[PDB]
RNA sequence: UGUCCUACGCCGGCAGGCGCGGGUAACCCGUUGAACCCCAUUCGUGAUGGGGAUCGGGGAUUGCAAUUAUUCCCCAUGAACGAGGAAUUCCCAGUAAGUGCGGGUCAUAAGCUUGCGUUGAUUAAGUCCCUGCCCUUUGUACACACCGCCCGUCGCU
């Protein structure tokens, strides 16, 4: 199910061009959840992000 | 066409043809593969305009179909979801190829 | 400590770095 | 399909390895393609190709009309090597299935080539 | 492939476009073109005439795109 | 700007790519002067063609090549889109589709020849958790030493973009048992710089 | 920028001639009236009214001399070219790209380099994966190096 998602901060910028964006990331439906994912592109603190699935947290070196 | 304002099939065009999730590509010594990344919606609006620009450029190219005209036609097809739209159809292949590199 | 350097594993390395790009009268 | 290129497939599982072949055939419509005749070729499977593998094609194919035996010779047989011709390389089953001894995985040749797809 | 668009206007295909062109909902020399199988050169002369005639109302004029609506 | 680049092959080589792929006079050059080539290399008898397995023909033109000097070949391949493309071109040579790395269905001692059109410097890369690369050439190289008859010759044409990946296409082809080398054709060019993997059993 | 820049009048459709002025220069060329763009017509998916190569002829200009077509104008035919397997160049704001305009080389070419403005965007505010350069530590891995084998079988003078 494709469920919407908002940010709380940037962790920081990973890959090995430093093409993806490590942020945490947070739900609406409770605000409890707190998961950790890759997001490429220009990314800053307010936008609203999509999941097409929240099963695994994004992890890179 | 709509019998409406624009404005709308516009937006709505640009929202059905934006990449939900797609793949990066990564790797240390020739063994390159792909992991399912998440794309901002800035970059979600940016590569829906790329899509439509390059649909309405290589739609016809050949022929008496105007610009305009296909322009029109991408975007309206886009708005309405359907496969006919280039943009829609390399969208969707791009949320599968991200499921198929989990 | 261990579990700084454990941590220090998982994360990625952010911050600084100056990328120096790019009236009246 | 030409029958010499199923005489000659096996099973790409890795498990069947390699004892896979042959692979048993069904029909539903047969086209005639016309292929050039080279008497060296049709010469030259016969002691390469697999008789019997050859007459359980055929009876999967419906067809019984053929020799029973490797007919070896230096071309001086028309209408034997003009049969094999026919039978082989014009023959084409466009459509139809194509099944494993070992695994059962189903193989259709749907217009017309066949899919291996794991 | 190769297309094979008429020179001229046989009375076929201008009977379809006596009856036909008040009713596509849409109308450019393209798509007139495309589906009458016609030479977009006759198509438009076909819609300067038929404005002539005042049958069609006119959205805008320009030189490469002309756009025309229905009455009702 | 490389097609490897793009995606996987059964996806990338559809309709409408293969359609303007077909209708492209500069494909048609260079595909039959690298197939001249191509059949040039191998040391096959002269006045008896061989037996010749053609991976990575697609659209079938290096076949059409074979065809025309009245050899006789079957093509694997993986899109079935080209493969439509190749069949309305009135071709002469049997095909078969399916991908290369999971096996080469027949029998041992069969193929007196292997022809490699473009199709090796595709399956360096992974599009998928599943497929190990190095598994999936071992296994290709394998199973084509398996079904190649001893003393065969198999030519593969290849445009690497960096010695890595050659490095590990050689290691797994010297893994597999394979006798040979590398022949280049101009190598100190650019536009005529071509790869050339060359094989034998024994 | 100029005694080669040319204003203007006459002739020939144009290539170009004739005559008379201005200028050693923000004065005259020159309110430097340019191209793209804008509006209307024709064309219409066609190796086609696209693209112009390569040719034939005529005329004129520049000069001791032009043939191996110096150069321009006109007329006549219309080749490849259907977006380029594969290797690679440049780039972040008035920037890239389209577009035309001057100087040096010149008895006359048009082709290199330097400039000029106009129309003016997509993408990113990043990384050390590939390349190259510079630092800190080190010479512990591998290579070099040492040791061993230094391919074996029979056959005559």
């Amino acid at each position: 199910p494709i469920k919407l998602a908002r940010v709380t901060k940037v962790l920081g910028r990973t890959g090995s061009q430093g093409q993806c964006t490590q942020v945490r990331v947070e739900f609406m439906d409770d605000t409890s959840r707190s998961i950790i994912r890759n997001v490429k592109g220009p990314v800053r603190e307010g936008d609203v992000l999509t999941l097409l699935e929240s099963e695994r947290e994004a992890r890179r070196l | 066409l709509t019998g409406e304002n624009p404005l709308q099939v516009l937006v709505n065009a640009i929202i059905n043809s934006g990449p939900r999730e797609d793949s990066t590509r990564i790797g240390r010594a020739g063994t390159v593969r792909r992991q399912a990344v998440d794309v901002s919606p800035l970059r979600r609006v940016n590569q829906a305009i790329w899509l439509l620009c390059t649909g309405a450029r290589e739609a016809a190219f050949r022929n008496i179909k105007t610009i305009a005209e296909c322009l029109a036609d991408e975007l309206i097809n886009a708005a309405k979801g359907s496969s006919n739209s280039y943009a829609i159809k390399k969208k969707d292949e791009l949320e599968r190829v991200a499921k198929s590199n989990r | 400590p261990l579990a700084d350097q454990i941590l220090a594993g998982n994360a990625v390395r952010a911050g600084v770095r100056e990328k120096r790009r790019g009236e009246e009268y | 399909m030409k029958l010499l290129t199923h005489n000659l497939l096996s099973s790409h599982v890795r498990g069947v390895g390699s004892r896979g072949f042959p692979l048993r055939l069904q029909a539903t419509e047969v086209r005639i393609c016309p292929v050039e005749f080279n008497p060296n070729f049709v010469a030259r499977m016969i002691p390469k190709v697999e008789w019997s593998a050859f007459l359980e094609a055929a009876d999967n194919l419906r067809l019984i009309q053929v020799p029973k035996g490797p007919v070896e010779g230096y071309e001086e047989n028309e209408e034997f090597l003009r049969t094999m011709h026919h039978l082989l390389l014009e023959v084409e089953v466009i459509e139809g299935t194509l099944q494993c001894p070992e695994s059962g995985r189903m193989f259709p040749i749907s217009r017309g080539i066949p899919n291996m797809l794991l | 492939d190769k297309l094979n668009n008429l020179v001229l206007f046989d009375k076929a295909t201008y009977d379809k476009l006596c009856k036909e062109v008040p009713n596509y909902k849409l109308i450019t020399p393209a798509v007139v073109s495309e589906r009458l199988k016609i030479r977009g050169s006759l198509a438009r002369a076909a819609l300067q005439e038929l404005l002539s005639k005042g049958l069609i109302k006119l959205v805008s004029k320009h030189r490469a795109q002309v756009i025309y609506t229905r009455n009702t | 700007r490389r097609p490897e680049h793009g995606g996987p092959p059964e996806l990338f080589y559809d309709e409408t790519e293969a359609r303007k792929y077909v209708r492209n006079s500069r494909m048609i050059d260079i595909q039959t002067r690298m197939a001249g080539r191509a059949l040039e290399l191998l040391y096959l008898p002269e006045n008896k063609p061989c037996y010749l397995l053609d991976i990575g023909c697609g659209t079938g033109l290096s076949g059409s090549y074979l065809s025309d000097e009245g050899h006789y070949w079957v093509g694997l391949d993986i899109s079935p889109a080209m493969l439509d493309e190749a069949v309305d071109r009135e071709i002469e040579g049997d095909l078969l589709l399916g991908d290369m790395g999971q096996g080469i269905p027949f029998k041992p001692g069969t193929f007196d020849g292997c022809i490699s059109i473009s199709a090796v410097q595709w399956l360096c890369n992974a599009n998928k958790k599943s497929e190990n690369p190095a598994k999936r050439l071992y296994c290709f190289f394998a199973s084509l030493f398996s079904v190649l008859v001893r003393g065969s010759r198999a030519v593969l044409q290849l445009y690497p973009e960096n010695s890595e990946q050659l490095e590990l296409i050689t290691t797994q082809a010297t893994k597999a048992g394979f006798s040979g080398g590398m022949v280049v054709d101009y190598p100190n060019s650019a536009k005529a710089k071509k790869f050339y993997l060359c094989l034998f059993s024994g």
